[PDB]
């Protein structure tokens, strides 16, 4: 997340740190994602794609820090890793990237509900807020295009969704975004998702119920002017998530 | 680069 805020997994209680195993055995962090029902997370496809293998990966929820335990959280693997069948990239955009995570402990159990873990509801079909709403965006992303490392306590921040019709002006992204994606944007473009924020929450508040309505899937660097963050369009996916879990 | 952004994370050539 550039520039927003710091914060705890008590102010995004679905917020699930995605994390892979390595020959060797270490482990590193991949993506973010989101609780949606006690045995499922919803995230990214292109977090995924390169290394396909559901036992290389743990999920953590109720966790506030990158490398460090935070009290009371729950570690679980990943029992089923559905990928998007009509996935696609290009050198920019990224279509129908979507992921469903089936996570289950060692000791063959779901997320149980507590102050810090908590589920995130879907938005009702094609429903999305008005251009110019603020959303809020969550993750352990960098901070800076440039730094190397990602920050170690969670961060979140605010950003405005842009019209369709905005977001495909030729200055923008052009035809690269399609109706299944929501773009969103700093008015200055001074705060943003980033690289390591991928596969996480993009919550706005929907007929007053926080509510899933993207999911951090691209953009053209970051917090960069006329290069909003592209966000998959979780209301244009709901046959496919209710399908597969 | 491209390796940098939001879309390549986790993936080989990176």
């Amino acid at each position: 997340i550039i520039g927003g805020e710091f914060t705890t997994i008590e102010n995004q209680p679905w917020f699930a740190a995605i994390y892979r195993r390595h020959r060797g055995g270490s482990v590193t962090y991949v993506c973010g994602g989101s609780l949606i029902s006690p045995c499922w997370v919803i995230s990214a496809t292109h977090c995924f794609i390169d290394y396909p293998k559901k036992e290389d990966y743990i999920v953590y929820l109720g966790r506030s820090r990158l490398n460090s335990n935070t009290q009371g959280e729950m570690k679980f693997e990943v029992e089923n890793l559905i990928l998007h069948k009509d996935y696609s990239a290009d050198t920019l955009a990224h279509h129908n990237d979507i992921a469903l995570l089936k996570i289950r402990s060692k000791e063959g159990r779901c997320a149980q509900p507590s102050r810090t873990i908590q589920t995130i509801a879907l938005p009702s079909m094609y429903n999305d807020p008005q251009f110019g709403t603020s959303c809020e965006i969550t993750g352990f992303g960098k901070e800076q295009s440039t730094d190397y490392l990602y920050p170690e306590q969670l961060k979140m921040t605010v950003v405005k969704l842009i019209s369709h019709r905005e977001c495909q002006q030729p200055h923008y992204y052009g035809s690269e975004v399609t109706t299944k994606m929501l773009c969103a944007a700093d008015p200055q473009w001074k705060t943003d998702s980033c690289q390591g924020d991928s596969g996480g929450p993009l919550v706005c508040s929907l007929q007053g119920r926080m509510t899933l309505t993207g999911i951090v899937s691209w953009g053209r660097g970051c917090a960069l002017k006329d290069k909003p963050g592209v966000y998959t369009r979780v209301s244009h996916f709901l046959p496919w998530i209710r399908s597969h879990t | 680069g491209a390796c940098s952004a939001r879309g390549l994370e986790n993936h080989a050539a990176c």
